[PDB]
RNA sequence: AGCGCCGCAAUUCAUGCUGCUUGCAGCCUCUGAAUUUUGUUAAAUGAGGGUUAGUUUGACUGUAUAAAUACAGUCUUGCUUUCUGACCCUGGUAGCUGCUCACCCUGAUGCUGCUGUCAAUAGACAGGAUAGGUGCGCUCCCAGCAAUAAGGGCGCGGAUGUAC
């Protein structure tokens, strides 16, 4: 062994608004973790799959957050603030982007997916659907890896200047 | 189990069959649904829940007001009381039904609480291994019912070391083990109770019982409705979406006539049988039957002339009919639906009337209740019911001049054990329990002898069947069929085998198994394996053993066992319940359940 | 099915312009005509299931056009719904 | 290949047979059990759909008998089903109407699979349950298709505030 080093893994912050299946990506990449790797290691099993594509029937239960909140070092409290508030509806399928919040901070927001939300208030941008450049949807937040549109690699930053 | 059904189809006139439709589906049958809703809102509902139980007259309470409502007041009396019995019935059923959950969910949920692992007990007795052993076999030393006596000493025992005791004691089966627990069988265990808890949980969300709209007006107005309307949100355009699938009730409920004399037979000029129905004595139908039964019906209309004959000095307490029920079967193809469908009648005989000899024993049973009865019940109303049951009594002495079949004699030493099993439906073992000895075993090859064909048959149909289901469904044709008469069959086949050999061998009773819910043992048992075989992918688990699960759910022991009650009754052999072994092939499992059984006797 | 001819009917006068064929008017129009054509064959043809299952699609798909036209404008919305009769 | 079924053959045996001693000891023809092989000119299974108020499976009484049942007489009705035979089909003419498809890749409990005249394209005509593969059959396998399982890729047009 290495002598006095505490059993450790590689962590990454959360950003303050950003979405569970964004989070988890990061997470898996920063520990090069198969998404199915993850739900073995928390125990869960492929739960962590279904929660990446959020599809949340049943909603990550308690026991589920604190469990990965044993593997992920941030608390199940924190966990539940990357998802939609209690009664807040969400819809799952179109991926949607703000990318003048992305070139502000390289994550994809929870709010983005919720039914009440089209504009940000922030930037007064009518919030993307799919890949203004090429109409190419958005991929699952847990593979935005580049940053970037899959298909003709326009970074999401410079969508920005692609919105309303 | 000595009542049985016979039916004929009944013939006349169209307008006879027209006046009798319109009756039923459009007056009878709107009060049925009417009583069934009125009666799904009343105040006392949740109490008859908890008791399980409907008061005897409140159907009747609220059908009083409605034999005037212009929806419902053109009925004979007897369409009144017939609604009414339909209605006390299905209540009487569901009441019933939810009672049993509600009271194996509390069950359950108390054995979840002291189902406690050996490395629980140790901090929840504060003792050691032996010492709760110990504790244990002093417990079992005085509650020597032994699984329901531990049951009663665990709640009022405080005592958390007795009541850690118990539950080791009970873990066991009411025993004492020196083995050490496997951890994860214990695990898998208390998964399974928490998997049975949930799903009597969920059967506990059971729907209130539906009534039949034959008009759709629902489906219709939906229709409308949904076409034209903007939806409020999804979940208006589901429920609209769930009526526009709902299917149309064809047929009206059948009339029940509880009074057999409410049913008057002739022969017409022409020699068939007829029968008229109290308050529809205009309308004559004409007995269309196979011979098979024809002797039955002939039967009812000589009771009737016997008890004329004698200025009503007999009592048709002992009429060799009980009741009858009047039913419209569906009819293939095209028409006014009082000519598309076939009325028919399904009387009920109790099978010992027959017989002179069976008749004393209806006899004495009538006799006997009915001095309980009078006894126990001691207005005007009800001194007049005192009256009529003693002259009930009185009548009952008089003899039908039956013919007589001397009673089946089976020595009582001579068993039938019939072994139930998933892959082999029956085994028999006659045993002859003071010499402790097999007379002969049966597979269920020999049982069913030359017809045992039929039962790969079965398994065929059954796959080949499904299969063009599943294909036809994707079509949304109709065309949709399954093996289940072909399995009614088998299981006949099966009955009438097992109780002829049990009388060749003069056996006195034949043992059949208490298998319990078989589905509910097993779909707990599997689920609870596929979690930990595939955590958090519940298509996964619900692939696991499908195939197990589904010969399960077809495996039809109920039917089997009903057929051999009724087949044993017919010829006065016994039946007895006892414990089928796990241990063992289908043959020495016959051999041990009649054994057990013969033991079991105190 | 639908013509042609009543089909290009439908998107001529529904149309924001002409060589829009394809706004959330346009499909909901399409749609509408559809719909009332359906639910007059299923009240003479309760047991045509394999009809009845189209309507279910066929409002299913109304339903999430109409919701989004609504929160893109109420006004243009309720002219809509009261334009092809839709309570 | 895999899986199910079918018989075949083989071993062991008792619910089979033999015996006096009636509880035991032999045996494997019969009648069965335990699943062990094997597919053969074998013996058994065999699933395209449809067609009768079809026949036999009854009731009572007497006689006989160890039950089981059997014989004789009288009566008889047609219900709801399960098989075995035999026979008929591969449908027609108008309406209404769903689903599917820009295109490409993968291929699903997907679709199709018979005979023989004719016939390059196209199917028609006449036969017909012998209907792709094995003893038989499958959602398996083979061949073609696959838009009408899921997915993935990628055009121009409309729309682009989450619907498409
Ligand atoms: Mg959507
Ligand atoms: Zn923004
Ligand atoms: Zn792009």
């Amino acid at each position: 062994e290495a002598p006095d080093v505490k059993p450790w893994l590689f962590l990454i912050k959360p950003y303050e608004g950003e979405s569970l299946s964004h989070f988890l990506g990061r997470f898996r990449r920063a520990n090069h973790l198969s998404a199915s790797g993850l739900g073995t290691l928390a125990g869960i099993g492929a739960i962590v799959a279904r929660w990446e594509r959020f599809h949340f029937n049943p909603r990550p239960s308690q026991q589920e957050l604190e469990a990965i909140a044993s593997v992920v070092e941030v608390d199940a409290q924190r966990l539940a603030q990357m998802l939609p508030p209690a009664g807040v509806g969400m819809q799952h399928e179109p991926i949607r982007l703000c990318g003048a919040c992305y070139a502000e901070s390289p994550c994809h927001r929870i709010e983005w997916q919720y039914k009440s939300v089209w504009k940000c208030d922030r930037h007064q941008l009518k919030i993307l659907a799919k890949c203004p450049n090429c109409q190419a949807p958005f991929k699952m937040p847990a593979l935005w890896e580049d940053g970037c549109c899959h298909r003709c690699r326009m970074p999401f930053a410079e969508m920005a200047k692609l919105q309303k | 189990s000595s009542q049985i059904t016979i039916q004929a189809r009944l013939i006349s006139f169209e307008s006879n069959r027209q006046q009798l439709w319109k009756l039923m589906a459009d007056l009878n049958t709107p009060l049925i649904n009417e009583l069934l809703c009125q009666l799904g809102q009343h105040p006392d509902f949740e109490k008859w829940q908890q008791k399980g139980k409907l008061p005897s007259t409140v159907v009747s309470q609220l059908c009083q007001p409605l034999k005037t409502d212009p929806r419902f007041a053109g009925q004979p009396s007897r369409l009144y009381m017939s609604a009414i019995h339909i209605v006390d019935y299905i209540y009487k059923s569901w009441l019933a039904i939810q009672k049993r959950l509600q009271q194996q969910l509390d069950g359950k949920t108390r054995w979840l609480e002291m189902l406690n692992s050996d490395a629980e007990l140790v901090e929840l007795s504060g003792d050691t291994l032996e010492a709760i052993r110990v504790k244990a076999a002093e417990i079992l030393a005085i509650a020597m019912s032994l699984s329901k006596t531990l049951f009663d000493a665990y709640q009022e025992t405080e005592d958390i070391k007795s009541r850690s005791a118990i539950s080791y004691l009970l873990k066991n089966g009411c025993k004492l083990t020196d083995k050490e627990e496997d951890s994860e069988k214990f695990a898998k265990r208390r998964r399974q109770v928490e998997i049975q808890i949930q799903r009597l949980t969920e059967k506990l969300i059971s729907r209130m019982p539906k009534g039949r709209d034959l008009t759709n007006a629902k489906w219709l107005e939906t229709l409308l409705t949904a076409t034209t309307t903007v939806a409020e949100d999804n979940a208006q355009a589901k429920r609209w979406q769930d009526i526009l699938l709902t299917r149309s009730s064809s047929l009206p409920f059948p009339l029940v006539f509880e009074t057999n004399e409410d049913m008057v037979w002739s022969k017409n000029q022409k020699g068939r049988l007829c029968v008229h129905f109290n308050g529809l004595s205009d309308l004559i139908f004409e007995v269309y039957c196979g011979n098979r039964q024809l002797h039955w019906f002939q039967r009812f209309l000589e009771d009737q002339q016997t008890k004329r004959k004698s200025k009503n000095q007999h009592s048709s307490g002992l009429f060799t009919l009980r009741n009858g029920h009047l039913v419209w079967l569906e009819g293939e193809g095209k028409g006014e639906p009082w000519n598309l469908h076939h009325l028919t009648l399904y009387c009920c005989v109790d099978n010992r009337l027959w017989t002179e000899e069976g008749t004393e024993i209806v006899r004495q049973e009538k006799a006997d209740e009915i001095t309980k009865f009078i006894t126990n019940m001691k207005s005007d109303t009800q001194q007049a019911l005192i009256q009529r049951k003693q002259s009930t009594l009185t009548r009952i002495n008089n003899s039908f001049e039956r013919p007589s079949q001397p009673l089946y004699q089976g020595q009582s030493h001579i068993l039938v054990g019939v072994s139930l099993g998933l892959e082999k439906p029956a085994t028999v073992a006659v045993v002859d329990a003071i010499a402790n000895k097999v007379l002969a075993y049966r597979s269920i090859k020999q049982l069913l002898g030359d017809n045992y064909e039929l039962l790969n048959r079965q398994r065929r149909q059954q796959q080949y069947l499904s299969h063009e289901r599943h294909k036809a469904q994707k079509n949304f044709s109709p065309n949709q069929f399954g093996a289940s008469e072909l399995g009614q069959h088998i299981d006949r086949l099966l009955a009438k085998a097992i109780v002829a050999l049990a009388r060749t061998y003069k056996a006195g009773s034949i043992v059949l198994p208490k298998l319990g819910d078989m589905r509910e043992v097993v779909q707990s048992e599997i689920q609870a394996i596929a979690e930990q075989k595939f955590p958090g992918y519940i298509e996964g688990q619900q692939k696991y053993a499908k195939q197990y699960r589904v010969n399960v759910h077809r495996w039809s022991y109920g039917r089997l066992i009903q057929s051999i009650q009724s087949k044993a009754a017919q010829t006065g052999i016994v039946i007895e319940e006892g414990k089928q072994p796990i241990r063992g092939s289908p043959h020495d499992k016959a051999k041990e359940l009649a054994l057990s059984a013969y033991n079991l006797r105190l | 099915a639908l013509t042609q001819e009543r089909k290009q009917e439908i998107i001529v006068n529904y149309q924001v312009h002409e060589t829009d064929t394809g706004s959330a008017d346009v499909q909901v129009a399409m749609l509408t005509e559809r719909i009332n054509r359906l639910s007059l064959h299923l009240q003479a043809n309760k047991k045509d299931h394999s009809s009845r299952r189209g309507l279910l699609k066929l409002i299913g798909q109304r339903k999430r056009l109409l919701a989004y036209i609504q929160k893109d404008s109420r006004e243009k919305y309720q002219a809509l719904i009261g334009r092809l009769g839709i309570r």
